[PDB]
DNA sequence: CAGAGGATGTGGCTTC
DNA sequence: GAAGCCACATCCTCTG
């Protein structure tokens, strides 16, 4: 699979794409790395952060750290973050103490995934 | 690496620090399709426990939290009545409604635990 | 709401109960929210007649109803072929707030 | 075979 | 007016 940045750069995530639709089976299920050795067995959470709707509704949000390679079974993006207007998601990983790193412009959460208009 | 080399430099120049180091608007995110007082319950049990699930509603960035190294100084429900007092992007940083479930809070960065991690290298 | 502008089913379907003359196709049943189904496949016709859908089927008009189920707008009679009933208690909740 | 249901395109209709 | 909604359309699937 396809890496990108992140605002802490001891982790990676997918490539999100630009416009989905609410609720679907992503294109790309979510792989997130660890480059810091991480006991392969840790949770990883992620909330959808934006101004509007702060918190939107997710599905399969948790994953288990395995082989340093965080993988989501399928998360699914229900609650829309609105026009023009994505995701800064927040990702956990739940260790002593837990890591964060913020992921801004993630993805466009509308109904209509972007048909031919 | 677990943090940045210039941790303080971070803090003190991204947006996305400064943009949380004044007092903001945060509220509960946990079981957003739960009745208001099941949420309510959830959320001060979670608190006892010493974890939680606050989002600065003004930017949209969201957090799950651990009071922790139960606490005291971590999670307190007596410095006011109704309402109660981690390594983000590589940077060692540091109240809520009972009823409402939202209030106010912020980032601090952590001088202490900067140097522990700075030392680990 | 946009009930009123573009056509329901549920807005649609009680053109033909309260309607006397089409009860060929339906009719209320009881003195409790209940509705029959004549003419199961002469039933989404009209529909695909309203809708400019010719395609239209039983098996098409019905998966639309129930979606109507996760809402609360109306409800099914178990076992009973071709009859659901509606929950206005409900209708008003979603025509307004509490 | 009806009946509940995920997935995914579709078309009309408000909202920026 | 594309960009978000909306409330079916059309679909192929199980499972009683």
């Amino acid at each position: 699979a396809e890496l990108v940045r992140t605002d802490s750069p001891n982790f990676l995530c997918s490539v999100l794409p630009s416009h989905w639709r609410c609720n679907k089976t992503l294109p790309v299920a979510f792989k997130v790395v660890a480059l810091g050795e991480v006991p392969d067995g840790t949770v990883v959470t992620v909330m959808a952060g934006n101004d509007e709707n702060y918190s939107a509704e997710l599905r399969n949000a948790s994953a288990v750290m395995k082989n340093q390679v965080a993988r989501f079974n399928d998360l699914r993006f229900v609650g829309r973050s609105g026009r023009g207007k994505s995701f800064t998601l927040t990702i956990t990983v739940f260790t002593n103490p837990p890591q964060v790193a913020t992921y801004h412009r993630a993805i466009k959460v509308t109904v209509d995934g972007p048909r031919e208009p | 690496p677990r943090v940045v080399p210039d941790q303080r430099s971070k803090f003190e120049n991204e947006e996305f620090f400064r943009k949380l180091s004044r007092e903001c608007e945060i509220k509960y995110t946990g079981f957003r399709d739960r009745p208001h007082e099941e949420r309510q319950a959830r959320f001060q049990n979670a608190c006892r426990d010493g974890r939680s699930e606050i989002a600065f509603v003004a930017t949209g960035t969201n957090l799950s939290l651990q009071f922790f190294p139960p606490s005291r100084e971590y999670v307190d429900l007596e410095r006011e009545a109704g309402k109660v007092y981690m390594i983000l992007n590589g940077v060692c940083v540091i109240w809520i409604d009972l009823q409402r479930l939202d209030g106010m809070g912020c980032l601090e960065f952590d001088e202490e635990r900067a140097q522990q991690e700075d030392a680990l290298a | 709401m946009p009930g009123s502008g573009q056509i329901q089913l549920w807005q649609f379907l009680l053109e033909l109960l309260s309607d006397s003359s089409n009860s060929s196709c339906i009719t209320w049943e009881g003195t409790n929210g209940e509705f029959k189904m004549t003419d199961p496949d002469e039933v989404a016709r009209r529909w695909g007649e309203r809708k400019s859908k010719p395609n239209m089927n039983y098996d098409k008009l019905s998966r639309a109803l129930r979606y109507y189920y996760d809402k609360n707008i109306m409800t099914k009679v178990h076992g009973k072929r071709y009859a659901y009933k509606f929950d206005f208690h409900g209708i008003a909740q979603a025509l307004q707030p509490h």
